[PDB]
């Protein structure tokens, strides 16, 4: 956004009623790391969280 | 209508993670937070005489607040705010199991009916809503309105 | 995030006196007693940030 909270005070968001993609996660950033653990990652866009 | 605040954590002076519920007269204010309270948690409402005006005033649960960990505001609503003697008619009844650090709430309310000492009979405490907080939890203690 | 001076707006905690629940949030900045002689908010001996 502009500036994050720091590690010792991490920052919180709620997030429900939206639909989200993670196709769209090439274009506005190039990410480093994009790693998902216990679920199939390119499946995000097949369930309801 | 007398039980409203709730306050669940360790140490409860926002030390150790130290919840704090209120089911108040108008909104959800659930509050994960660091909180600093006084000697015994109460409530506080007031009422008059010209018109049946219950008015909320009292404020002496925390000194100091900051931080929050898991915020909960929800809708706002109407209580109906009683104070109403007679015979027993309400069991809110809050049954508290926490399995792999998801605190969990169950949800059973019956108009019942007797006078005194909790009655009998079969009733479920079926599974409601899951807070699912991780935190260290060694007490809690309840903080009751003040008609 | 990466300023010619330095950019000092980010925390880590350094050390903490116990351990760690998931989920779990805490900013206070007590002087930490890091042996014998207990600080009290003096920094001196055995006593950092």
């Amino acid at each position: 956004a502009t500036r994050f909270a720091s590690v010792y005070a991490w920052n919180r968001k709620r997030i429900s009623n939206c639909v989200a993609d993670y196709s769209v996660l090439y274009n506005s950033a190039s990410f480093s790391t994009f790693k998902c653990y216990g679920v199939s990652p390119t499946k995000l866009n097949d369930l309801c969280f | 209508n007398i039980i409203r605040g709730w306050i669940f954590g360790t140490t409860l002076d926002s030390k150790t993670q130290s919840l704090l519920i209120v089911n108040n007269a108008t909104n959800v204010v659930i509050k994960v937070c660091e909180f600093q309270f006084c000697n015994d948690p109460f409530l506080g409402v007031y009422y008059h005489k010209n018109n049946k005006s219950w008015m909320e005033s009292e404020f002496r649960v925390y000194s100091s607040a900051n931080n929050c960990t898991f915020e909960y505001v929800s809708q706002p609503f109407l209580m109906d705010l009683e104070g109403k003697q007679g015979n027993f008619k309400n069991l809110r009844e809050f049954v508290f199991k926490n399995i792999d650090g998801y605190f969990k709430i169950y949800s059973k309310h019956t108009p019942i009916n007797l006078v005194r000492d909790l009655p009998q009979g079969f009733s479920a405490l079926e599974p409601l809503v899951d807070l699912p907080i991780g935190i260290n939890i060694t007490r809690f203690q309840t903080l009751l309105a003040l008609h | 995030d990466s300023k010619v001076g330095g950019n000092y707006n980010y925390l880590y905690r350094l050390f903490r006196k116990s351990n760690l629940k998931p989920f779990e949030r805490d900013i206070s900045t007590e002087i930490y007693q890091a042996g014998s002689t207990p600080c009290n908010g003096v920094e001196g001996f055995n006593c950092y940030f």
